[PDB]
């Protein structure tokens, strides 16, 4: 609507890919692990800080309407706070696999060298994942409604859980009331990022990113009430900007946790480089980027 | 519009410049030298001073790295290859990689210096971008982020009008300008990782103001704003 | 404390039996299974009726302080009402075992022929189970706080009392009985001469009368008076309704078992599911001796 | 004491009963015969009748079989083996077992008849126990249970005073009399189980009032209107 043919082509494409690679009902998230029915001490305190603010109740509904509801333990002194980590790992892996499929379906990403595909996916995995989660995030009740599953945030007395940049990011992104096109456009911008460490076709990625950014700007310009939504692009850009911080700090945090308590799936180990050449360093990722064998 | 006058930001930019001996030391001294200048530049931006003092402190502590980075990245346009410090010092590739900061160096060149160069970014645009970076409502401890936000989007509006007026042949120049913010952020974080690592060792003669910025009263910054 | 020596001897023996054989924390209720993560239909309606009443949520802890909380499904979804049945069965079996042990420790019960022990246990198993379930029952939250586990009554309120069992639990909890009174009720209903296969009718009769008199005396001695004069009466009303409840349950559980087998072998023996006495109750008979390990 | 006179209940019991074939039919027309009789008796209890008529019919519909069973169990005291009826019929073991009601027959014998025999229960205490059974406040559908509990308690107190006074030699007799309620309850249940079973089959007398008792009104309802 009101865009050039190439822009609307990009939007239609992104929408198609999102549609084909994002199971919002999570009906195919199966066989996931469930929570069972000196410097060491300082870093341990660190990891504890990391987990204390990110506690969620795990609601699970059944075929017949039966609902099993998990609540995490209050912090003590050991493993009792590392109870959801396997499940979180499985969820993360499912989402990541979805993101990789998403990147594959897009033509531009598919025309890039495999090494650049690896680099871009490495740099944008967690970001895209977070965006998609914001798509099913319920700001009203503070819950991620993943079809059968639901991740509700645990109370403390709200204003003090916004001192975690991730939750604040989800609330502030959900307040923006974005269309699907805008979400998938953000995904496109963060995905095609030239600043990512091991990219070779920096030129093409840059051109593409600028094109997507302009497409987004123009979409806000044409498909929303004129002065009600003029600073929307600014807010979205701020979001894409904080997304970086979130990504870095999530990486280092996950590192700190894995360091004293291994839990992360091989795919996660690859996406965050946990132990070269790009293809041997990411055999799983690299394998997922080639088709098929169905 | 004219409430956040773009020309005032431009002269705010113009008032603060007209221009391996342990290259790490050199960068630290350059930064320290440019932190006071950063305070003055900040005070020269409209409405920044009529904010709560502690909010000013917060914004500066949150943005100083990105601001300085944008500054010297835009300074390095004139030179062909390398990065020109504010101390008239020209840091090159070889020593940067020899200093263990080669990757972030190259990333700064490609994402910022190169892009700013090709895009022919002027200084009022740079000043507007840096102003936007400065007015970050999502900073921690803000007594009120609403005003900060209003200011940010005033700079936004002024900049968009500026790009409409000045570059009618480039319909998507504004979005392209804003598109630098995420890249700048990653570069900023990645520079902080370094500064902390270099400080952790104590190998480099860091200076007072930089140390104050790297630590989390504080003294200095709270002073330079009373004037 | 106005009793004879033999009376307080009874009370002491009973209190000891209870203390030894009743685990109020349920720490040893383990390995239990949990809910999954023409005329036939005429029966289906009836069994349905039977089930939509006793809908309880299964709250389960802990020891990291975690809480797994299960909520039963809405009715149909047919067959999704039989989700708690296996767990409920295991629970009933554990309780029944505790009760059996409680019967064994008691000297008088031990002096009876094994046949009379079997008959008495059969007749009073469920009643004793309800009496032992009432002590851990919370009248305010409508919850059976079985230590780690909790079973909470799901809402629809006055229509909860229209089910004789819930009404029984609230009514009995309202009397605020002491432990002695509880174990004495257990004693009275356990030593019932009117049980179907009782050979030593006279001895059982005597024991029961002594227990009832002992309970009466306890009521008139360790309670204020005349504040708790009709207390023995309300207790006898409870022992009276407990019969109706026993039978009603029995028939109901039969009607559930007929179309949906779930009862444990012990429950099958206790309630006559699928001639001689010991042959018919191998497990019970075996539990009434000592001892293989 | 005086609000629930034990002698009032005693005379309530005395003004009601001073003194091929098929046994099932017999027991039926006997219960049927004793139902109106039962209504008269019930109407002879203090405070039974200023009660809401609804609550009355509920109480009667709840306790009728226990009342009748207690009554003929007490009656068959005089006779040796077997059970004596209000129709002057003397039903025996063999006949009861042939009728398929042998078990419940033996139960009523050894649990009630024999207990009333050895304990030497009198008709005053019988009347009081039946008054206890009648005043069952835990009967659903009542408009005001409160009165019912209160009455039950009154009868209880009166009976306990009666037993303490009249039988000083046996201190635990009252509790023994109350101990007959759970036994009588399970028996009343097992009897109904036969009646419903016999209603199903149709080879036995319909009986009409008994029929009305075997359902979920108007006969009873009008009988209470005088
Ligand atoms: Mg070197
Ligand atoms: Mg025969």
């Amino acid at each position: 609507q009101g865009l050039t043919e190439e822009q609307r082509m990009m939007i239609r494409e992104l929408m198609d890919a999102q549609m084909k690679t994002f199971d919002t009902t999570f009906s195919h998230f199966k066989n996931f692990r469930l929570p069972g029915v000196r410097e060491e001490a300082a870093k341990w305190s660190q990891v504890r800080k990391d987990l204390c603010s990110l506690k969620v109740s795990l609601q699970l509904r059944g075929e017949d309407g039966s609902v099993w509801n998990y609540k995490p333990p209050a912090d003590s002194g050991g493993k009792e706070i590392f109870s959801l980590l396997p499940h979180m790992a499985d969820m993360s892996t499912y989402m990541f696999k979805g993101i990789i499929s998403f990147a594959k379906v897009i033509s531009y990403f598919r025309d890039l060298p495999i090494e650049d595909q690896i680099s871009l996916l490495k740099g944008a995995a967690f970001e895209l994942c977070q965006l998609r989660f914001n798509t099913v995030f319920n700001a009203e009740t503070g819950t991620w409604e993943c079809g059968r599953l639901s991740y509700c945030l645990e109370d403390t007395a709200f204003q003090q859980l916004l001192l975690e940049p991730m939750l604040k990011f989800h609330y502030m992104l959900k307040k923006l009331q974005l269309h699907e096109e805008e979400y998938v456009l953000m995904q496109a911008i963060s995905l095609f990022s030239p600043d990512r460490p091991g990219v070779l076709q920096h030129r093409v990625v840059d051109q593409l990113q600028e094109q997507f950014a302009i497409t987004l700007k123009s979409y806000i310009e044409c498909n929303r009430p004129q002065p009600a939504h003029r600073f929307l692009f600014l807010k979205i850009m701020a979001m894409l900007t904080e997304l970086r911080s979130i990504n870095a700090q999530h990486t280092q945090r996950l590192l700190r946790i894995q360091d004293i308590h291994p839990f992360a799936t091989p795919l996660m180990q690859e996406l965050f480089g946990i132990t070269s050449s790009l293809t041997e360093r990411h055999k799983i990722l690299h394998r997922l980027l080639q088709e098929g064998s169905p | 519009n004219e409430d956040m006058p773009v020309e005032r930001i431009l002269e705010a930019e113009l008032a603060v410049e007209p221009k391996p001996n342990d290259p790490v030391t050199n960068i630290c001294q350059a930064a320290d030298k440019q932190l006071f200048t950063l305070v003055e530049w900040a005070k020269r931006i409209p409405h920044f001073s009529e904010l709560p003092l502690d909010d000013q402190v917060i914004l500066l502590r949150a943005g100083w790295n990105e601001l300085l980075i944008a500054s010297f990245s835009h300074r390095s346009i004139a030179v062909k290859d390398g990065i020109l410090l504010a101390t008239g010092l020209h840091v090159h590739r070889n020593s940067a990689h020899s200093a263990g900061v080669g990757a972030i160096f190259d990333r700064v060149l490609t994402e910022l210096v190169s892009k700013m160069r090709d895009m022919q970014m002027d200084k009022t645009e740079l000043g507007c971008l840096r102003a936007i970076v400065l007015f970050n409502p999502d900073s921690k401890g803000l007594s009120n982020p609403a005003e900060v936000e209003a200011l940010r989007e005033k700079v936004y509006a002024s900049l968009e009008a500026y790009c409409k007026h000045k570059y009618p042949e480039q319909p998507g120049r504004f979005a392209k300008l804003l598109l630098r913010l995420p890249a700048l952020r990653s570069i900023g974080l990645k520079c902080l990782e370094h500064l902390f690592f270099f400080k952790l060792i104590g190998d480099t003669p860091i200076d007072t103001f930089l140390m104050e910025m790297l630590e989390a009263r504080h003294k200095i910054l709270h002073r330079l704003l009373q004037e």
